[PDB]
């Protein structure tokens, strides 16, 4: 991947945007709802029998903030998003075993809740480099 | 297969989004030719797609009254949208592998327009309605 | 001027969607408020001393209607606007005295007024059609 | 001149527009580089105006920033304004007549973004109050 400042700005403009304890959440458990399959490393204790308990689950919450968070250290290292998720990419395949193709599946859930979040703002070209950007950090975690 | 929450579901959305069916419409694919650039020689020949340009709301009314249709023929979508799988595939020869990318550009649009109606539960409905569609419109292509 | 078929459908689309009688009292209104001077020619009886009053005249809001219809014939005969608009002109001129100036300030309340009408759908290109047109037929009525 | 009820007006008008700034510089700019082409020269250096490019907060705050400035010294928009004066007419060479123009199409943007609050008797105020500002910019070019 190759990165020009406009770009860069952005990533950095649409993130510095976001209140990861509302976005995260709503991320996560919208994967959850929509791709139901992705339920399969959570509710180990607790049921998730409908999308009132996934939205109430707080293991799911608290991870969709991990994941928000996790996307900070790509934001501010654009260029070395490989090397940078090399240890969570072991992390999740390894020990969790999360399936590559669910990394593709939050990627839009979370393009469709920041969409929400950004309205109109959400144009073409904003649509287009915040895509690129969860592209490239879903192609890093997706090694196995 | 669509069970009836999700029917219901979808003819709900329908009801609070249709009157804005024009501008959906014009919005997703003015994104699609743009974040799916393999997608411009589709629509090239409509000018008023490019941002900025003036909106024909016959544009955006030509998709999303294919949706309409969809939604009118939810019982039955392989055989309520067999001439547009044949118009697509045949009359036009839009490669299939975009259906898919336009769905999520309708969905992105919805997102974006109606925020507080595309619902988690809303989006798993209208979701595996899309698929339901595309797979629809890709009856004809083999 | 030369206009294209996109110009032509863009200038029908903007005007088909309009309520005459909503949108024309709001932009003769908005004229009389914004540049007051342009009372000159209405309140021979009652008087316009401010917003309420000059949004409560009768004969006001009946010949903001008036000037839509006007341009409907416009709308519909792109090519022929100077020759179309001579005798109202004449009308404006020669009975009314209103100033030729003036319809340059009406143009711009309803562009103001039509941009309220249809938010975002008003984008750059929207405004350019809608501006060229109205500029146009400001050129026609302002002989004198 | 403005009077303090024009003065008062533009305070709350502006009150409930500051917070959508950017976004309304973002607009204005874009829309008029796009509808008075001799403008574009100005801007060609930002291409984020382009319609459908992502929007840049800073080229939106820029703008709307001297408008900012402009409501703090409403009261000697002369003398509150000579400095940007300067950087327009010497610095960046923005042919005057321009001013107006920049005028217009914020107001139409605030008219788009604000249509409730963007009354006739706000509409009188912000026109007097950004010629008011359009003149005081006009200052160092004779
Ligand atoms: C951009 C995508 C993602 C990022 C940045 C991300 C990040 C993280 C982080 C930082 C942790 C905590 C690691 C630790 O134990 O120290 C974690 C844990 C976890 N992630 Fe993700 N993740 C992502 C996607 C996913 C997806 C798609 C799934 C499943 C559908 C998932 C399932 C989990 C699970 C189950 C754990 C918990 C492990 C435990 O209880 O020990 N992650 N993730
Ligand atoms: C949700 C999926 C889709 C729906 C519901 C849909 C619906 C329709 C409809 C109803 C028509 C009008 C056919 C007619 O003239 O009778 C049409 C035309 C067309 N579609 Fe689609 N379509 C879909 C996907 C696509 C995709 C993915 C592409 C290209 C990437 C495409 C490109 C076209 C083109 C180029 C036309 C011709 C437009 C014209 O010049 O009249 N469509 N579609
Ligand atoms: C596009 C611009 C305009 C159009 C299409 C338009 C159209 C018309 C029309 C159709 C009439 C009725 C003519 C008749 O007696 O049969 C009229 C009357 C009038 N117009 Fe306009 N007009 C425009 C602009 C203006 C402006 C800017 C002013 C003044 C600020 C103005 C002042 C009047 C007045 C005072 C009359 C009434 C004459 C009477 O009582 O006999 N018009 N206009
Ligand atoms: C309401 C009228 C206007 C206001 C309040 C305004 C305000 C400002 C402000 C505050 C700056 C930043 C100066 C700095 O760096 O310190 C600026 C820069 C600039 N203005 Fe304006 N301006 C106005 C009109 C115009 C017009 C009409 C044009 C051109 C058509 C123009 C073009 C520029 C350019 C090119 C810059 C330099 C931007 C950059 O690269 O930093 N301005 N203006």
């Amino acid at each position: 991947v190759e990165w020009t400042d406009q770009e860069r700005a952005t990533i950095s403009s649409i993130f510095g945007s976001l209140d990861y304890d509302d976005i995260g959440p709503k991320a996560l458990s919208r994967c959850l709802i929509v791709y139901p399959w992705t339920q399969r490393h959570f509710g180990s204790f607790g049921n998730l029998y409908n999308a009132e308990a996934i939205i109430g689950n707080q293991k799911v919450a608290a991870h969709g903030i991990k994941v928000l968070h996790g996307l900070d250290r790509a934001v501010k290292n654009m260029d070395n998003i490989k090397e940078i998720y090399a240890e969570l990419s072991i992390l999740h395949s390894e020990k969790l075993h999360v399936d590559p193709d669910n990394f593709k599946l939050l990627a839009d859930c979370l393009t469709i809740v920041v969409a929400a979040k950004m309205g109109s703002g959400f144009n073409p070209g904003t649509q287009a480099t915040f895509q690129k950007f969860l592209a490239v950090v879903v192609s890093a975690l997706g090694k196995q | 297969s669509l069970s009836d929450k999700d029917k219901a579901a979808v003819k709900l959305l329908w009801s609070k989004i249709s009157k804005s069916s024009d501008a959906i419409g014009n919005d997703a694919l003015s994104r699609m030719i743009v974040v799916y650039p393999q997608t411009k020689t589709y629509f090239a020949h409509w000018p008023d797609l490019s941002p900025g340009s003036p909106h024909v709301k016959a544009h955006g009314k030509t998709v999303m009254g294919g949706i309409a249709l969809a939604v009118s023929k939810i019982d039955d979508l392989r055989a309520g949208l067999l001439d547009l799988s044949e118009q697509h595939a045949y009359k036009l020869r839009v490669d299939p592998a975009n259906f898919k990318i336009l769905s999520h550009c309708i969905l992105v649009v919805i997102s974006m327009m109606f925020p507080k109606e595309f619902t988690p539960e809303a989006h798993v409905s209208l979701d595996k309605f899309l698929s339901g569609v595309s797979l629809a419109l890709s009856e004809r292509y083999r």
